[PDB]
């Protein structure tokens, strides 16, 4: 292919979080509870849990 | 020579990778993919075939070059460069009939 | 701590109005 | 911060970071200046306000107490 | 005549005596030296023109085939 | 107002206090040159830059990216541009 | 915070003042104040212009016909 | 009162801009944003006068011009359509000059700056207060001269200059079609009176009203950037925000839209120029939605969200409804103006980053912004039941309520751009807040855990929202694109509303389509664009922070790779045009002025003769020996000619060709 | 005859001045030089006055109703 050893297929394989690493002691931090996949969707939708609950009493 | 200029590929190489790819989660292996491609070339010494395989890697950074690169606001090319200018001459104009 | 005057083109405009 | 710049430019709107020690008795002075010719406007826009539908005596309109067009109608109507 | 260059590709991060303009000094000038300068039409240079008639035919194919 | 020597200091302390290929923590003061008194090779230097400008939202230049080899010239270099956020 | 406003104008410092050339006293009492005495005058100078004269005719001649009601039979 | 809303804002802008010394920066802005205040107060008593009670009123102050059959006035005309335009215009202007003064208070010069936005708001007024074209053309061009001086407003930006040339200089070329539609409107009729072209309009030829009406229409291009007259539009970002919200998103791009709208009872008697709205509405609104999608700024993606709302409108336009593009009109500007603000707000977190490769988190640093860009985003894409819902789907049923080929054709251009509308919305939304931080530390490291020792009084800086004045316009706003669009259904859209009875939108019996909107569209196609808003979204939920990997392998793919580079760089339009238009003038100035001026016009002409005259006499000066025997022998030589050319006959014509030989035998050397 | 204030005369710049100057001296006669000369003074005036010729009283607006055209010859 290219004098250089270069592969689009291995290029793209590593494409992932990798096992070994010496860079997620200074990226870590954003994989924590203040950026976790969860409480980063705990405020998607603000007032939706609290609307519902007047929406219901007014249907009741 | 030879050298100052091959820091320089992988100054730009991972850096292009990131441009592309807005998830550096996926960026931070796509490095060791990166590093570990130049750790193959280690004691290349000819200079006939070590020219030649810089100038064939410059080619593969433009035919990956990013639509647009990110820069830095205050960057040539960022959006906050030579905003607010001083002037360059602070003391005030000399004495002349104008 | 210095003041603007009000100045004569002020005066002029208004004036002149 | 703040960014240096010359002391001798002198400038209609200011300057760089431009604000008199007299900025609100001047701008009092101004105010009065715009509305003593809005009103001055507003007289002569009240005496040219040109229509030709009259509106309901009931419906809600602010323009029933300084424009003539009508003032003068509403009284003629006002008649009988 | 020095070769008719843009300034668009002379280094921002060089000596420049008139970085503003990334010239220097005495700088040898093209006739166009005008219109060669920062402020100059921008020269975009994502694709050789050639290529960008027939990838903006592409689409115009495909906005004509979605019509029919 | 702006960036300070103590501001500089701690908080590029903490990019390269992560580094799993050092020789140590500990080993990193004021002149700590990149490669005799840390465990760094002369392409990881280039790395450290890499993080450096993407954590000071700065860019550094090629030309430039040569001189800085030790975290002494890292201090001063970045205290000469006031673009430091 | 807000610098106080600055500058010479005309380029005179603070210590010193404008110097004349001579130019000013001709300029702004005689051209500058002759056109301003003439634009009191022009309010005054009666209108003659084609306009003015033909509306009057075509006002009286639209009303002999249904257009424009003349205040006055005839 | 009706003369006295034209004057405020002029007058704010004076004392701002040309006394703002004597003010200062705080008195430049309290007097300027009163000004707007009390005009913005005044434009709603206007709209529950003029419109509800239904009385149209006139100003004409006195002649602008007078020649013959042509006498323009200074006047302005209140009616239906003027005070709903006025309404747009005054609430996001006062809204953005308080937006300003949170946000360049540590811009130095600061009282020019709100002097131009009171200049802007001046000349809005001007263009739909208006009586005729011409007067309108005042406020036409006194927005554009107001735009490239805001988009320029740092000047020592050179991005700034190129753009602010590029936004004057590509609206003027819609002012030449303009201002040719202006003269054929003059040729054809004798004035330009709104009262006089309209009444006289279904009578004209119908070849009049297609010249006229063309014209016009490229004219609108400009100004509401379209397919081909936008390049001005996405970097006349390169000026401050607040310039970018009340001009770039809800006014000044607008300003075609209300031309077409206004002179709807004369562009109603030719359906061609319609057809030409309603297919040209379809490809500008498709076109631009595309482009956002791939784009890193986020200025510049909300920039083209404004071209493709903008192109929905001119698409209703040629629908022949202009009511509709009206109602969506207003509607669109209050949550868009909105989405500038709060990407305003933003980019005052961050150190004035733009780029959405370094955006993330800040769900709880900017808990107010996310709740009202998601609100406005809402509405942008047609949410059901929201401010932009009724303005922006009614379009589609109103598309495909005209059940020709035309209107079903554009209904899925339509909606496949809805699509791509979605995608860049929750990309903003993404990137910027459902997502993994993607910045440096400054921009997320709170005061929660210490990490400092000697610095914790400073450095933290983590991204905090704005004060009130930053923050109280987009609350504004937020209440205006959950409810305004509902409370005003009835009064725009309705279904047989006499909101519009005094001749300001005219509408032809032959083309309605509002019952068929209703009726005959059956009711999948009503809830269609409801059903690809709520399923196309989550894909894009599900292609990032869910899979985030064929995204990925789409991008490097041969195929994908360039579809990425196309669309990002704007169809290489600017390309076209840069090198094929701007460039060519630029060379064809080069030849004439090198070749041509200072070339062959001087050869052949003053440095020509001058050489070759002063040859000439230098020869005939050689002959001038001083030897009284050559002179002899020329006298005897003349002597013979002059014998020879009586006593031969000979013709005339000779002696000249003689004395042409000899003299340029004489110019020859030797 | 006053004088001004000081500025830094680039040669470069000061040189290119002269030469835009005096570049009228240097013009020559040549197969290109002909053709753009005589495009643009002869050719392209002569296509417009053609073009004005020919359609001269062609067209008139002013009051031509539905039901008429615009042309007139
Ligand atoms: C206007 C419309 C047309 C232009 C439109 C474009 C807009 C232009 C805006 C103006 C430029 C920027 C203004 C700011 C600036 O640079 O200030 C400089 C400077 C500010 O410093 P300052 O301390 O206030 O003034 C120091 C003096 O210069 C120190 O010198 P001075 O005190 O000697 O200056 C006074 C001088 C000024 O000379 C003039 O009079 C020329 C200007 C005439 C203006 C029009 C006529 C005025 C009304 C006449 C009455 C009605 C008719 O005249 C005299 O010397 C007075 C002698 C008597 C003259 C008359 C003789 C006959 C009398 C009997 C009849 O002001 C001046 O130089 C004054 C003259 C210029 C300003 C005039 C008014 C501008 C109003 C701006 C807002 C409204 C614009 C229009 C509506 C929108
Ligand atoms: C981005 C486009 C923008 C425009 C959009 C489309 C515009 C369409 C209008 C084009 C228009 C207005 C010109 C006004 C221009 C000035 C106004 C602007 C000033 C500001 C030019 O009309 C010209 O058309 C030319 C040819 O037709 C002729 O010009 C000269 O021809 C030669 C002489 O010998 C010379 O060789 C040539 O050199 C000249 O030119 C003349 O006939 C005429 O002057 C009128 O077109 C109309 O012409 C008539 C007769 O033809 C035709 O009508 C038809 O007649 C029946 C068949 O008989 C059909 O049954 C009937 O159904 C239909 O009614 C159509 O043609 C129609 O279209
Ligand atoms: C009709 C033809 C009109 C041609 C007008 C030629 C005017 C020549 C002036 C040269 C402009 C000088 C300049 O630097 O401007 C740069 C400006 C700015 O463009 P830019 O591409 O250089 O801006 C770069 C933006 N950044 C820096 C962010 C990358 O370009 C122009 O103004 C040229 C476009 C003029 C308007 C387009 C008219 C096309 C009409 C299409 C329908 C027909
Ligand atoms: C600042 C605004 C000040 C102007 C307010 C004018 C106003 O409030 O309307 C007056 C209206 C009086 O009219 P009235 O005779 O009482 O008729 C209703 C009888 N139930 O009061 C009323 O009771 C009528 C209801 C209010 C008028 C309609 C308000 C909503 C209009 C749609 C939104 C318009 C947004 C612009
Ligand atoms: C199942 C059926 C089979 C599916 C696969 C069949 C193969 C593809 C169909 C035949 C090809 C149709 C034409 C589309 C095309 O070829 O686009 C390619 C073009 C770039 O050309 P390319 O040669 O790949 O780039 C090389 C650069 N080194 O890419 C571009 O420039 C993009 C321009 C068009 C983008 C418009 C939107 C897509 C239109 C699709 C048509
Ligand atoms: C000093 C600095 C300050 C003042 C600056 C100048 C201010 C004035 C500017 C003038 C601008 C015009 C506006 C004033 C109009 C005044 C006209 C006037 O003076 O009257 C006309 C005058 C007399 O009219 P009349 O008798 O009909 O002349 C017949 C001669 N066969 O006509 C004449 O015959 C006058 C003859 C003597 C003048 C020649
Ligand atoms: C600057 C803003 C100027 C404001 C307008 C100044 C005058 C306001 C009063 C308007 C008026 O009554 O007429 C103005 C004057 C005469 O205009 P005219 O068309 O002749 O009116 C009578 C019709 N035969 O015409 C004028 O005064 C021209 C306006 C001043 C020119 C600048
Ligand atoms: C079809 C639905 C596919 C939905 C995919 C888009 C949603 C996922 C997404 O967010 O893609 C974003 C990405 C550009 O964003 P980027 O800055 O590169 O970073 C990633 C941030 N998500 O965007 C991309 O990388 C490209 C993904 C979308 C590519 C779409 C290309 C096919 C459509 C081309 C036009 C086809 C219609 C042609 C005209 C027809 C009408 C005439
Ligand atoms: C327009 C003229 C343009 C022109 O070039 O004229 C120059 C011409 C010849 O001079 P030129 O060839 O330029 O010098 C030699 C360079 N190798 O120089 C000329 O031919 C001069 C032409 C002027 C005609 C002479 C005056 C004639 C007066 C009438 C005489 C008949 C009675
Ligand atoms: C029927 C025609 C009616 C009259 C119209 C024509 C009258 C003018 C022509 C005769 C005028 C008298 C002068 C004659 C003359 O000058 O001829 C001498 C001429 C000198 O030129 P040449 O010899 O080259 O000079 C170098 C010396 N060894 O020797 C030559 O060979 C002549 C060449 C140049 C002629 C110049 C003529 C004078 C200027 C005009
Ligand atoms: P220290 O490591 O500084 O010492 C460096 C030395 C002196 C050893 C030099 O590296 C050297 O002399 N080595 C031999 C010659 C050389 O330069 N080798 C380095 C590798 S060149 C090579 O392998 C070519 C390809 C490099 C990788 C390019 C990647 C570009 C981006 C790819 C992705 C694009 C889309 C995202």
């Amino acid at each position: 292919p290219n004098i250089t050893g270069f592969d689009m297929r291995e290029f793209l394989r590593h494409t992932k979080t990798p096992t070994y690493d010496p860079w997620e002691r200074h990226e870590a931090w954003r994989y924590t509870g203040r950026f976790s996949r969860f409480n980063r969707f705990k405020g998607a939708l603000p007032g939706f849990g609290i609307a519902t609950v007047a929406f219901t009493a007014y249907c009741v | 020579s030879n050298r100052q200029a091959a820091l320089s590929l992988y100054r730009r190489a991972l850096k292009l990778a990131l441009d592309w790819t807005v998830h550096r989660n996926l960026w931070r292996g796509q490095a060791l993919y990166i590093r570990s491609l130049f750790e193959k070339n280690r004691n290349v010494t000819d200079p006939r075939l070590q020219r030649a395989l810089l100038k064939e890697t410059e080619k593969l950074l433009e035919k990956w070059k990013h639509p647009d690169p990110y820069c830095p606001p205050t960057a040539p090319g960022g959006s906050k460069y030579e905003r607010n200018l001083p002037v360059p001459n602070l003391e005030p104009p000399p004495p002349l009939k104008f | 701590n210095v003041e603007e005057p009000l100045g004569a083109a002020f005066y002029i405009a208004v004036g002149g109005i | 911060p703040k960014i240096p710049y010359p002391k001798h430019v002198w400038s209609p709107a200011g300057g760089w970071y431009a604000q008199p020690a007299n900025w609100k008795q001047n701008t009092a002075i101004f105010g009065l200046v715009i509305f003593g010719i809005t009103a001055m406007v507003w007289k002569y826009s009240a005496e040219h306000e040109v229509r030709h539908k009259m509106p309901e005596p009931d419906r809600f309109y602010p323009s029933r107490y300084w424009v003539k067009q009508i003032k003068d109608y509403e009284r003629a109507q006002k008649e009988k | 005549n020095p070769p008719r260059i843009k300034r668009q590709f002379r280094d921002p991060h060089a000596d420049w005596w008139d970085k503003q303009e990334r010239r220097n000094f005495g700088e040898p000038v093209h006739e166009d030296h005008d219109i060669l300068g920062m402020f100059s039409p921008y020269e975009y240079t994502w694709i050789t023109p050639g290529k960008g008639l027939f990838q903006i035919g592409l689409f115009i194919a495909s906005f004509l085939g979605l019509c029919y | 107002e702006g960036l300070q020597k103590v501001e500089v200091y701690e908080r590029i302390k903490s990019l390269l206090a992560g580094f799993d290929k050092v020789n140590d923590p500990n080993n990193i003061t004021e002149t700590a040159h990149f490669a005799n008194d840390l465990g760094l090779d002369s392409l990881d230097t280039v790395e450290v830059v890499m993080a450096i400008e993407e954590e000071f939202s700065i860019e550094i230049p090629d030309k430039d990216a040569d001189q800085i080899h030790s975290v002494d010239k890292a201090i001063e270099y970045i205290l000469r541009q006031p673009d430091a956020h | 915070q807000y610098d106080p406003p600055t500058g010479w104008l005309w380029g005179v410092r603070p210590g010193e003042k404008y110097q004349n050339e001579g130019w000013e006293g001709p300029f702004f009492y005689g051209f500058w104040g002759s056109l301003i005495v003439f634009a009191i005058a022009y309010a005054y100078k009666p209108d003659t212009s084609i306009q003015t004269w033909a509306l009057e005719e075509a006002r009286r001649r639209l009303e002999a016909e249904g257009i424009l009601e003349d205040p006055n039979p005839t | 009162m009706y003369l006295s809303i034209i004057i405020l804002p002029l007058l704010g802008s004076v004392v701002s801009g040309f006394f703002g010394r004597k003010v200062g920066v705080s008195g430049a802005q309290l007097i300027t944003c009163s000004s707007v205040i009390i005009t913005t107060i005044l434009s709603i008593i206007a709209f529950f006068e003029v419109g509800f009670n239904n009385i149209p009123v006139t100003i004409n102050i006195f002649r602008w011009i007078d020649s013959e059959w042509f006498i323009i006035n200074w006047g302005f005309q209140y009616d239906s359509l003027t005070v709903s335009m006025l309404i747009p215009v005054l609430i996001i202007s006062s809204l953005v000059h308080i937006y300003s003064i949170s946000y360049m208070s540590s811009d130095p010069h600061n009282q020019r700056f709100f002097s131009y936005l009171s200049l802007f708001t001046f000349m809005m007024i001007i263009l739909v207060t208006a009586n005729n074209y011409l007067l309108m053309f005042v406020g036409w061009e006194g927005v554009g001269v107001c735009s490239y001086l805001l988009v320029s407003f740092w000047f020592t930006r050179i991005a700034a200059n190129q753009s602010s040339i590029s936004a004057f200089l590509t609206n003027r070329v819609g002012d030449c079609f303009l201002t040719v539609g202006m003269f054929a409107i003059l040729w054809s009729l004798g004035n330009l009176d709104y009262a006089t072209v309209f009444s006289l309009a279904p009578y004209i030829n119908s070849n009049v009203v297609i010249i006229i009406g063309i014209c016009l229409l490229i004219g609108a291009m400009a100004k509401s950037s379209q397919v081909g007259l936008h390049v001005w539009l996405p970097m006349a970002m390169e000026g401050p925000t607040p310039v970018s919200a009340l001009i770039h998103a809800a006014t000044m791009v607008t300003a075609g839209v209300y031309l077409l709208m206004r002179s709807s009872p004369l562009i109603e008697y030719s359906s061609t120029v319609l057809l030409l709205c309603l297919w040209l509405g379809a490809i500008t609104t498709v076109f631009s939605s595309l482009i956002g999608l791939f784009q890193q700024d986020i200025k510049k993606v909300i920039a083209y969200s404004t071209m493709s709302q903008l192109g929905m409108m001119v698409l209703s336009i040629g629908l022949s409804s202009y009511n509709i593009a009206l109602f969506h009109l207003v509607n669109h500007a209050f949550y868009k103006a909105l989405l500038f603000l709060g990407a305003g707000s933003v980019i005052h977190a961050v150190a004035d980053n733009q780029d959405f490769r370094k955006f993330g988190g800040l769900i709880s640093y900017l808990p107010l912004t996310y709740s009202v860009m998601l609100i406005a985003s809402l509405s942008l894409v047609a949410f059901p039941f929201m401010t932009g819902f009724y303005s922006k789907d009614f379009i589609l049923e109103s598309a495909y309520g005209q059940f020709s080929f035309s209107g079903v054709a554009v209904y899925i251009i339509a909606t496949i751009g809805a699509i791509f509308t979605t995608l860049y919305s929750v990309k903003v939304l993404y990137l910027t807040f459902l997502s993994n931080p993607n910045g440096p530390r400054t921009y997320y490291r709170l005061a929660i855990d210490n990490f400092f020792s000697a610095q914790a009084i400073k450095s933290y800086k983590p991204a905090h929202e704005g004060d009130f004045f930053l923050t109280l316009p987009l609350v504004i706003l937020a209440l205006f694109s959950i409810f305004f669009g509902f409370i005003t259904k009835d009064i725009f859209i309705g279904l047989g509303s006499n909101f519009f009875v005094d001749n300001s939108l005219f509408i032809h019996p032959i083309h309605e389509i509002m019952i068929d909107t209703e009726f005959a569209v059956p009711v999948l196609f009503k809830l269609l664009p409801f059903i690809f808003t709520i399923s196309f979204s989550v894909i894009a939920l599900t292609l990032s922070e869910l899979l985030s990997e064929l995204v990925i392998y789409f991008k490097f793919s041969r195929f994908g790779y360039n579809i990425f580079g196309f669309f990002n760089q704007r169809f290489l339009i600017e390309f076209f045009y840069n090198k094929y238009i701007t460039n060519l003038i630029l060379n064809l100035g080069g030849q004439i002025t090198k070749i041509l001026d200072k070339g062959s016009i001087e050869l052949f002409g003053p440095y020509g003769l001058e050489r070759g005259l002063v040859k000439l006499s230098k020869n005939i000066s050689s002959l001038s020996t001083s030897h009284v025997t050559t002179y002899a022998l020329y006298i005897l030589v003349g002597f013979i000619l002059y014998l020879i050319y009586n006593n031969l006959l000979l013709d005339y014509s000779y002696l000249l060709l003689i004395i042409i030989l000899l003299l340029l035998l004489m110019m020859i050397g030797e | 005859g006053l004088q001004h204030y000081k500025i830094a005369m680039d040669p470069a710049l000061v040189r290119l001045g002269s030469m835009i100057s005096n570049r009228y001296k240097y013009f020559r006669w040549t197969k290109r030089t002909a053709l753009v000369s005589f495009m643009y003074v002869v050719v392209v005036p002569s296509t417009i006055g053609y073009l004005a010729y020919k359609t001269d009283g062609l067209w008139d607006l002013r009051a031509k109703r539905r039901g008429d055209l615009i042309s007139e010859r």
